[PDB]
């Protein structure tokens, strides 16, 4: 079985896009 | 004549699409006990290292060691990064250049313009981090 | 040389400097790998060409929450060695991070933080963020403190401690770990805020509108009130107020400095469509009761100073006549021997708001830091928690055993009962 | 690099985009590699969007409109519950007033083509034929998997069906709309989307 | 790093044990030839809590088996996920500990200690610096409570100040196997209060009521007995080995769990354990897995907590649940069953939040508490051990084997004292 | 059963052939 | 260049000494047709050491083999490796000495050392300038204690100034064959501390704890023991085959190792060693060798070396391998194990690290150390000759040959004064 899971951090803290 | 990814259908990759960046030969072979955990740890380092800057600034050649296509298929099917068609004569060349027999494997080896060694990094048991992108920036 | 320095410890202070370090990120438009493609310089520090490295310090012997901060994508924007993390986690014990695992990093930390301090010279002040709650945060960020304290005494040092909660524990030590912390932190700092964890609970039920967030929703919007309080460092400003005058304005008497803290508007893009944010409410959603961050009903007390860092598109001539709706209106009280208690500041930035977030894009906002006589009630219920708790002595073997002996149980109660008399003397 | 980089549509983004700055560069100083704004896609092919009545309408006509990919199953019953809610938000929520303000392209998840038109008779937004295989591009894109029958390349599941998540003019994904996330704001969440904001473009 | 070291006694450890290191490993994705698999690097990052390297690639468990009769290491060997451990590390027996406490513990006990002891020295200064001890082992028995409680005093002398946790099984209140059970369980709890940090309990008759309703099993056998011990096992340290929103060690749920010395064993649960034809018509969210936390039904011990008030209790939830639904739960639980707790200790739940499930599920909770209804069975197996030493039945082969009558006499002052502890606080 | 040659000196190894500076 | 020239004595050498020409063989990767296979120069690059070019492109060893009876001989060209060898450089005895070492240096050997040193003088002076001899034999014997010590008497007295490297397998401590020991052994002696360079003893009894317990083979066999003591006899010539990061040859270690030019007996161990199921799990480092190498059962010498202290130690590490662990672990065992080395020559480790390991290992040691816990070799060798004597037990062989009384005494007292002359500094 596969595993699918991720932690808060990780799966939060996307690079976001900067603002103009 | 080497091979970069997507989904669908397989796309070479432009010769021009190294500039500036560091080159880093990677060599695995599927199955391996030490690869197994080598993989995860330097596709996270991609991802992280490469995908701040708008400019892309590594980049990682997979050369695989394993014996059947269909195997190395599937673990391509696995890695984000390049690699090279199993078929080619390169793959070959390259091993029997940069002296890996068939323990030494996992390793990894940045290179510079001209394709000689610029470093060589195993992995025989916090060391991805020794390699540093701003060494060979190319022209 | 006028610049700040920040110190996270224990995994709520890193997480809580985390999202710090999002909106820093975002605000001043640095690009995750540390260059941009002066307001910068009161923050960062130019590592060459073009690469900002950030004045933090993070400090945890619990290896978990500074490795996945070290594995995460914010690998490079640190300098590799300011995350420095110990071996085994200092466990819910105020005794354990202040003698026996504390001391270990303690003088790599304070080796850490001299060359930050001496790379200029007449530095502003210090921000601690820890949880109090804990044991590596509270015993350990004593230590940071008072070492501190003996080295750079010319400096001010900012608390951000999130305060243990009335109701919500997940912890059921924080009763012993609040009281051998009050002691070993009043006298030692500076400036110190409350926050509460149900409190901004409430807050995002009430106005964001969710039911069940997350810390990551805690912190973010955390990390909106301490943009918004170090807002005149960095950007220009009709009329700004800095660090360095917050015992000048804030603090009465030396030993209360104990602050609350409150921000507005906090909404969705839900109902700022549906609203327009005038001075008159914003000034009037700050100081309602049911906003600030720390549970603290303001009407069973009495306020004594208040500090509104308006920020955006605000004009000077509508927050005179803003304030003076306040004063005329009766439900708040303010002291008697204090005549004038509202400080105003003004800055040119509107906030910023992060992608993905869920607070929504607003023109203009306060962030309010304020004095009460309200704090009674704070410190009471958690000298009310301790005294039962050893009324016959329960969880003390684990003190005794590791160090803090007998009788700091007893002389920082009697010096807590020092702080809630003080309150009670300064109200009449 | 949005949403993630294992990602069709950013792979041959970049691929186009490459080959036509490598040609502009051979034809004529420009960077190498370009910057993220310097990647520009026209995100929706031709025959890709059709209406009620069948009719195919180019991406052009989005302009000015919150657009939302909204991914579905016939069989899912949380799809069952979302879909009458949905139908009334987009019918309140864009009668009120003077523009279209909202608009949904529908991604089916359908075990076959007599379920997706079965299943896309009952909506009347737009949607994306089942044959053209920008779907399974965009749903590996947006990385909703429905079980683990694809493997990823270490991205985690964000979401699966039924999704509805709002989108920007270069394919970056503005925001997943909570109805079966970590919020599990189930049917109530819909009412989250920022339309003046999100503006397609 | 901090690593676990792993010891596996008596007829009945050994078993949990095989079935411990076979639900670990599948988890963390390490094949039983060694090899891991899975490509996920949270499942990867912290893996020397259990396992190390082993100059292949492959790894190998830091567990310690330890027995004196020889059928049950080939027993393991020949199990599946058993060719994971070392052949050194296996310490057999020929002998046989014939469920005689004083033999397992003395006679041919102390042959072993030494063989015992060398292999876990080797396995302990190799490291970086460990952190715990964690043995699995049986009350009832000979070689469990002689042999492995022998383990438990000379590893604890020799490294006084590190944390170590016991997985006992105990003798059922019901019916009874090995008919010395209370000379077994009285001549080991007084071993285990002087030497042991935390004993959870496990008792067998509960688990078949568990297997009786919650489960609707028919015919469980000693798999998924020990399985769904094995749930308990890996809840307990699945916060050490993966990150979290609040994370929390086995050192941490010590320090505020034991409030007094001596009181330390814990009553377990585990959530959700559905049956199979209820498994699809079930919500599983986080105001629902708390009902089942303070279910009597669903306590992995033998006791019934209604007739008492909990001291403490922690929670250890695991998945990506929102911690207001979690922090409010736990005082919802708490004012509701305000007659369940004790009052002299304000807001005695503990919670901790990790962000990894346990494999084929989406939400799952482990309850560790400590409760004053645990005096039952301290009551229930005391006064069978009064019972049947007021005739002196079956000394003869204790007496005959070197524990004379001081001891008999003062193991029963010290459990019956700890009778008294439990009814003093309530 | 013959062994294959699989190790060289350390000269050897790292003393390679280097980039030569632009 | 350098050259080892290797003479071969008794049937106990030769069985020995047939496994140095298998151990070398495959490590040089000569094929025993005479040619070579394995396509590498490294090998290639440093092998007139130990063979010579034949004008055919096949390698003849340079080495020297005698004995006093053809049946060993017959089992040495006859087995693997049996044709690289020359005829020639096989001489040969037709009578045999009988286990009678008066014969074995008198009597028999008298009119073939003329015939073997002719052969050795065209192998030492047939080069161009040598390094020194090394010499395989036994005490118990007569054939190999006999002719071989003749001969390291007659060659010093040509080569004065090169070096000797000689195995003697002892006599037995518990239990031995071949009654005449004492007789064997303390005659042979006291021309062994006058002709030798360097002796490094090996025992029989030693070898059978070793193979039974690490080894953990069920069946010994003499080719399974032999191969081991040919295994740590390439170990302390490697490095002058293979280059590396320290370099050091037997002058190296003969300058180093031996304070005062009486006390030259050495002790021999080796490491790894693990059974056949554990090179799949045991994790290959420099700091578990070092563990494995200060050990009495990794000893090829039938002694304790903790009943007395290492007067000068030395270990030859093969491999790939960083320094400081060689460095710093050779640090921390002085260090750590006080009164197990002598004060006054504070650290009293060489270390030597070679590049290239012996094949199927990858990091390998080989450990000589000069200890003052040889007394038990020499006090229980002297009092079974000094109980054995008392009364004239089997003289009247030695004395039937041309010997007398009087060199027994001397024997005894060359030998007495070597028990004290440890002791003295001890
Ligand atoms: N606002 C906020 N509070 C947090 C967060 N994480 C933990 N806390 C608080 O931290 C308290 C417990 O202390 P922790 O920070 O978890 O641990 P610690 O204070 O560092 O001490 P240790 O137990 O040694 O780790 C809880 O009561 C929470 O209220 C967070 O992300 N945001
Ligand atoms: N839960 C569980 N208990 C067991 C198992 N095997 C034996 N036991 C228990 O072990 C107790 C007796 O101890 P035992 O292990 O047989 O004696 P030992 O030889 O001294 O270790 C009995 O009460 C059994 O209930 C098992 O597989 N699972
Ligand atoms: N290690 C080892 N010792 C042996 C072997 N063969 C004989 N010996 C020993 O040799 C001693 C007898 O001396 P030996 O060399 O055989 O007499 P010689 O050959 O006629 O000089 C006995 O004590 C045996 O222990 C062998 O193959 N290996
Ligand atoms: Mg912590």
């Amino acid at each position: 079985l596969p595993f699918n899971a991720q932690s808060c951090y990780r799966s939060e803290y996307v690079a976001k896009p900067l603002p103009p | 004549v080497v091979k970069r990814t997507q989904q669908g259908n397989y796309v070479p990759v432009r010769p021009d699409h190294f500039a500036g960046v560091s080159v880093a030969l990677f060599f695995a072979k599927a199955g391996h006990s030490k690869c197994a955990q080598i993989v995860p740890v330097v596709r996270q380092f991609y991802k992280t290292t490469n995908f701040s800057g708008e400019k892309a600034v590594i980049e990682i050649i997979y050369v695989s060691l394993d014996k059947d296509e269909q195997d190395f298929e599937r673990v391509r099917a696995l890695m984000p990064w390049c690699s090279v068609e199993y078929k080619s004569c390169l793959r070959k060349k390259l091993i029997e250049r940069y002296r890996v027999p068939n323990t030494a494997i996992p390793l990894l080896i940045v290179i510079g313009p001209n394709g000689e060694e610029a470093g060589r990094m195993n992995f025989q048991q916090f060391v991805l981090q020794r390699w540093d992108y701003r060494f060979n920036k190319w022209p | 040389m006028r610049e700040v320095i920040s110190i996270h410890v224990g995994q709520a202070g890193i997480q809580i400097g985390n999202a710090c370090w999002e909106l820093f990120c975002l605000e001043h438009g640095i690009q995750p790998d540390g260059q941009m493609p002066d307001a910068f310089n009161t923050f960062f520090s130019e590592t060459g060409a073009g690469k900002h490295v950030p004045r933090c310090v993070f400090l945890d012997l619990e290896p978990t929450v500074v490795d996945e901060v070290r594995t995460g994508t914010y690998r490079h924007l640190f300098h590799p060695e300011q995350l420095i993390s110990g071996k085994e986690d200092a466990a819910n014990n105020f005794a354990r991070g202040h003698y026996t695992i504390g001391k270990e990093i303690v003088d790599l930390s304070l080796d850490r933080i001299r060359k930050l301090a001496d790379n200029c010279t007449g530095l502003q002040g210090f921000l601690m963020f820890n949880a109090v709650g804990g044991g590596t945060g509270s015993g350990l960020g004593c230590l940071l403190l008072e070492r501190l304290s003996v080295d750079y005494g010319k400096k001010s040092k900012l608390n951000f401690c999130s305060w243990p909660s009335p109701q919500v524990s997940t912890a059921v030590v924080e009763p012993y770990n609040s009281v051998l912390s009050t002691h070993s932190l009043l006298e030692h700092t500076d400036v110190a805020v409350m926050l509460d964890n149900e409190a901004i609970y409430d807050i995002c039920r009430r106005n964001l509108d969710i039911e069940r967030p997350t810390y990551t929703n805690l912190n973010r919007l955390i990390a909106q009130v301490i943009s918004s309080l170090t807002a005149s460092l960095r950007f220009d400003g009709a009329l700004n107020v800095d660090v360095t005058e917050f015992q000048t304005n804030l603090v009465p008497y030396p030993r209360i400095h104990f602050m609350l803290s409150s921000y507005a508007p906090i909404i969705s893009a839900e109902k700022a469509y549906h609203e327009q944010l005038s001075v008159a409410e914003i000034t009037n959603s700050a100081f309602e009761p049911a906003s600030m961050m720390a549970k603290c009903d303001p009407r069973h007390g009495k306020y004594m100073a208040c500090c509104l860092m308006y920020r955006g598109d605000v004009v000077p001539k509508d927050v005179n006549a803003a304030v003076a709706t306040i004063k005329t209106k009766r439900t708040i009280q303010f002291v008697d021997w204090c005549p004038t208690g509202f400080k105003c500041g003004i800055n040119y930035q509107p906030p910023t708001v992060v992608p993905g977030g869920d607070l929504a894009k607003v023109m203009r906002a306060v962030c309010m830091i304020s004095n009460s006589t309200a704090i009674a009630e704070v410190f009471s219920r958690m000298d009310h928690k301790f005294d039962l708790m050893y009324a016959k002595r329960a969880f003390v073997h684990w003190y005794v055993g590791e160090g803090m002996e007998e009788g700091e149980f007893s002389e920082a109660r009697e010096d807590l009962a020092a702080l809630e008399k003080d309150y009670e003397e300064v109200g009449i | 690099s949005q949403p993630v980089f294992a990602s069709p549509l950013n792979v041959e983004k970049r691929r186009l985009n490459e080959e036509r700055a490598l040609m502009q560069a051979q034809k004529a100083n420009i960077q190498l590699p370009p910057n993220y704004g310097d990647m520009d896609l026209i995100l929706f092919p031709e025959g890709s969007l059709k209406n009620s009545n069948n009719t195919v309408i180019p991406q052009s006509h989005l302009k000015g409109k919150s657009v939302a990919l909204y991914f579905a199953d016939g069989a899912d019953p949380k799809c069952a519950s979302l879909l009458p809610f949905l139908l009334n938000y987009y019918r309140t929520m864009n009668e009120g007033g003077a523009n279209q303000k909202i608009e949904i392209i529908f991604v089916s998840l359908d075990r076959d083509r007599e379920a997706f038109e079965s299943h896309r008779a009952h909506m009347p937004w737009l949607s994306i034929d089942l044959e053209n295989p920008l779907t399974e591009i965009l749903k590996r894109h947006f990385r909703v998997m429905k079980e683990y029958e694809v493997p990823t390349y270490g991205y985690g599941s964000r979401t699966g069906v039924p999704s509805v998540i709002v989108i920007g003019s270069d394919g970056r994904e503005a925001q997943f709309l909570p109805i079966c996330s970590g919020l599990e704001e189930g049917d109530r969440a819909l009412l989250r989307w920022d339309w003046r904001n999100t503006k397609f473009a | 790093m901090r690593e676990i070291v792993h010891v596996q006694g008596g007829q009945c450890g050994n078993q949990i044990g095989a079935k411990f290191w076979e639900v670990i490993s599948d988890e963390h994705g390490i094949d039983p030839t060694g090899t891991y698999c899975g490509d996920s690097d949270l499942q990867l990052e912290r893996i020397n809590v259990f396992y190390n390297e082993a100059t292949g690639g492959r790894f190998v468990p830091r567990a310690i088996l330890m027995d004196l009769e020889p059928g049950t290491m080939d027993s393991v060997r020949a199990g599946p996920f058993g060719q994971l451990f070392r052949p050194d590390n296996f310490v057999f027996g020929q002998t046989g500990a014939g469920n005689n406490w004083a033999k397992g513990h003395y006679t041919e006990g102390a042959e072993l200690i030494d063989s015992v002891l060398d292999v876990v020295r080797k396995e302990a200064e190799g490291c970086d610096c460990l952190q715990g001890f964690q043995i699995t082992h049986s009350l009832g028995g000979g070689t469990g409570s002689g042999m492995g409680t022998l383990l438990i005093s000379k590893v604890r002398e020799e490294y006084p100040d590190r944390i170590m946790e016991t997985f006992s099984v105990f003798p059922s209140p019901k019916v009874s196997d090995t008919v010395v059970e209370p000379y077994n369980a009285t001549l080991s709890v007084h071993q285990l209060v002087e030497n042991a940090d935390e004993v959870q309990v496990i008792d067998n008759e509960a688990l078949y009521d568990i297997c009786f309703r919650t489960l609707k099993l028919t015919t469980p056998t000693y798999g998924d007995l020990n399985h769904l011990v094995s749930a308990a096992m890996s809840g307990v340290t699945c916060c050490l080995r993966f990150p979290g929103q609040l994370n929390s060690d086995l050192r941490k749920l010590a320090v505020n769990l034991i409030p007094f010395p001596r009181l330390h064993f814990f009553l377990i649960g585990f959530a959700p354990l559905t049956s199979r034809g209820s498994q699809q018509y079930r919500a599983l969210s986080v105001p629902e897995l708390t009902q089942q936390m303070f279910d009597a039904k669903n306590m992995m011990c033998a006791s019934d907590p209604r007739h008492g008030r909990y001291l403490t209790a922690s929670a250890m939830f695991r998945g990506r649940m929102s911690t207001k639904e979690v922090d409010e739960q736990m005082l919802n639980v708490q004012n509701k069953n305000s007659s369940y707790f004790v009052e002299w200790i304000p807001n005695n739940m503990k919670s901790s939040v990790c962000d990894i499930p346990p494999k084929g599920l989406k939400m799952s909770v482990t309850f560790v508490g400590n409760s004053t209804a645990i005096q039952e069975m301290f009551k229930r197996v005391s006064d069978q051990f009064t019972a049947m030493f007021r005739r002196k039945a079956f000394l003869h082969w204790y007496t005959g084997e070197g524990m004379d009558e001081m001891e008999f006499t003062e193991a029963e002052s010290n459990m019956n004292d700890l009778v008294s502890e439990y009814q003093q606080y309530q």
